[PDB]
Formats: C-alpha cells, structure tokens, sequence
C-alpha cells in the first residue's frame, strides 16, 4: 500500500494513479497533472478503449511498485474504502461506499496484490456495480456494468 | 486536318500500361493497408 | 405487374423466414442468464452483448 499517487487539479484531487509492476496506471477520463514531479514528466500513452493512461515506471529509482496477479477467484477483496465482494463477473459494494473523485483506486486480494482498478460504479440499490480495468492471463480488459458513471 | 480530336481517355497510347501499373500498385498497397486495418478492428471488436 | 408483385413477395417471404430463423436461433441465448453469446454468432445473427 501507500504506493499510489493522487492526480492533482487546480484545487482538488479528481483521481488516483496507481503503480503496478512496471507501469504507472492512470485512468484516462480523469484529468490532472499528478502530484509527484518526476511522474508528471513521463510520456503517458492513452487508450479510449480501456480508459487508461500508463507509462514505464522509472524502475531504476522506483522499486516499490505494488505486486499484481491475473487470477480472480470469487471471494472478498478490499479497496481502502471497505471490502469489495466478487460475484459472477461483477464487483459490488455498499451503495454509499463508492464516491466520485476517488476513481483509479487499486483493489487488492488477500495477499496484497492488485487485481483491478476501479473506473466508476452504478448504484443498483443495495449494491453498487463497479466498472474496473482488470487483466486476464495476457491482456487488459474493461468490465463495464450497465449504467456505470465515472468517478 | 482530315480527322478529329476528342477527349483523353480514348487517345492515350497503348504504352499507357505505365498508368495501369502505377495505379494497380497503389491500389494494391491501399487494399493491403485496408485489409490489415479491418483485421485489427475485428480482433479489437472481439476483445471487449 | 404479376411478375413484379410475386417476386417482391417472394423476397419478402425470404426475409420473413430469415427473421424467423434468427428469432428461433437466438431466443435460447436470450432466456439463459449469463449471456455467453459467442462473438461469431453475434456477428452472424446481428446481435450485440450487454458489455460492449
Ligand atoms: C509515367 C506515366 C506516363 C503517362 C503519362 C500520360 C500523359 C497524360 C495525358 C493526357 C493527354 C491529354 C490529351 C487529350 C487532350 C484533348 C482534349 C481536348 O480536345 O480539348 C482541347 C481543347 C482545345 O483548346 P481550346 O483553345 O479550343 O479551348 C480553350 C478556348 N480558349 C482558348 C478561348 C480559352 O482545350 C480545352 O478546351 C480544355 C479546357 C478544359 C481543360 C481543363 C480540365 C479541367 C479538369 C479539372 C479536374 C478537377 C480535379 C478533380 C478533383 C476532384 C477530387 C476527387
């Protein structure tokens, strides 16, 4: 934990950029400059398909990036605003747990490794379906439940 | 003159084959680029 | 007039049979929760998933 950085704006934080493996994850819909000076200077390749902005970590100096994994067994995970529960192909939370302005928050498994980065959520009544950027064995994927709004 | 003069398309030499060769080569490279782009769109349309 | 009328009616019957085939080959996938329709069958029968 504590490896993430808030992407700062003029007067408030609009999202969170996470360090995973050797890439500086950052959602693309959120805009800002990133707090840390060096990270702001990297070339961020974008993709509207996956709503992501990533760049090679200066791994010569950043040797603290979070571990990652590709398997997502159904169970319970945590995202620093509570505990996210897995079911089928959705992530659900208590309705008030999620809030705008905290998009890009990494979510971990029980062993302290990230599995997905939240982009937004759809309030389903009691639960909130999370739109996340995860990855399978090979390549990233964007699970977007119906009616999910950006954060 | 004891003949007539009309538009270009029917007056070009039989050695207009240069035009056909250049146009066909450009059309081939354009078609290959379009096919590659179509294939890339197809997998990108199935990976999401 | 007769030839034109029947031929357009023939193509109408053909398109109706195509629509009926699409309905009867797609409803099993519609009823089943999970929505695992393959990409190939979605393209052939001209349907889209709920995550695209
Ligand atoms: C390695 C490769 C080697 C191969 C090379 C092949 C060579 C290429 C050759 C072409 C040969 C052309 C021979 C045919 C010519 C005979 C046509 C004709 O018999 O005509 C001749 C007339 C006679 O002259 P005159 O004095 O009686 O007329 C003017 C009257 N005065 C003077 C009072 C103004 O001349 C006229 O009238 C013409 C007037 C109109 C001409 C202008 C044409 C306008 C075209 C515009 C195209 C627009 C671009 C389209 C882009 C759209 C985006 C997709």
């Amino acid at each position: 934990n504590d490896c993430i950085f808030e992407v700062k704006h003029e007067g408030k934080v609009t999202g969170y950029a996470c360090l995973v493996g050797d890439k500086v994850m950052k959602p693309a819909h959120v805009k800002g400059t990133i707090d840390n000076a060096d990270l702001a200077k990297l070339a961020f390749k974008r993709s509207s398909k996956y709503d992501l902005e990533c760049a090679q970590i200066p791994v010569h100096m950043k040797s603290d990036a979070s571990k990652f994994t590709h398997e997502k067994p159904e169970g319970y995970y945590n995202w620093h605003h509570g505990a996210v529960q897995y079911s089928g192909g959705r992530f659900t939370i208590p309705t008030g747990a999620g809030k705008p302005g905290d998009s890009g928050r990494p979510i971990f498994d029980n062993k302290g490794r990230v599995v997905a980065i939240v982009l937004g959520g759809a309030n389903e009544g009691a639960r909130t379906a999370l739109s996340v950027v995860t990855w399978n064995k090979d390549i990233v994927t964007k699970i977007t439940p119906e009616g999910a709004e950006e954060w | 003159a004891s003949h007539t003069t009309l538009g270009v398309q029917d007056i070009s030499v039989t050695a207009m084959s240069w035009v056909q060769k250049i146009t066909g080569g450009v059309g081939l490279v354009v078609a290959v680029a379009a096919l590659i782009l179509i294939v890339v769109l197809c997998v990108s349309f199935s990976r999401h | 007039s007769v030839a034109s009328f029947v031929l357009l009616s023939m193509v109408g019957v053909a398109v109706g049979m195509c629509m009926c085939a699409r309905r009867r080959c797609i409803t099993p996938y519609e009823l089943t929760p999970g929505a695992t329709v393959p990409f190939l069958l979605s393209l052939i029968c001209c349907i889209r998933t709920a995550k695209a």
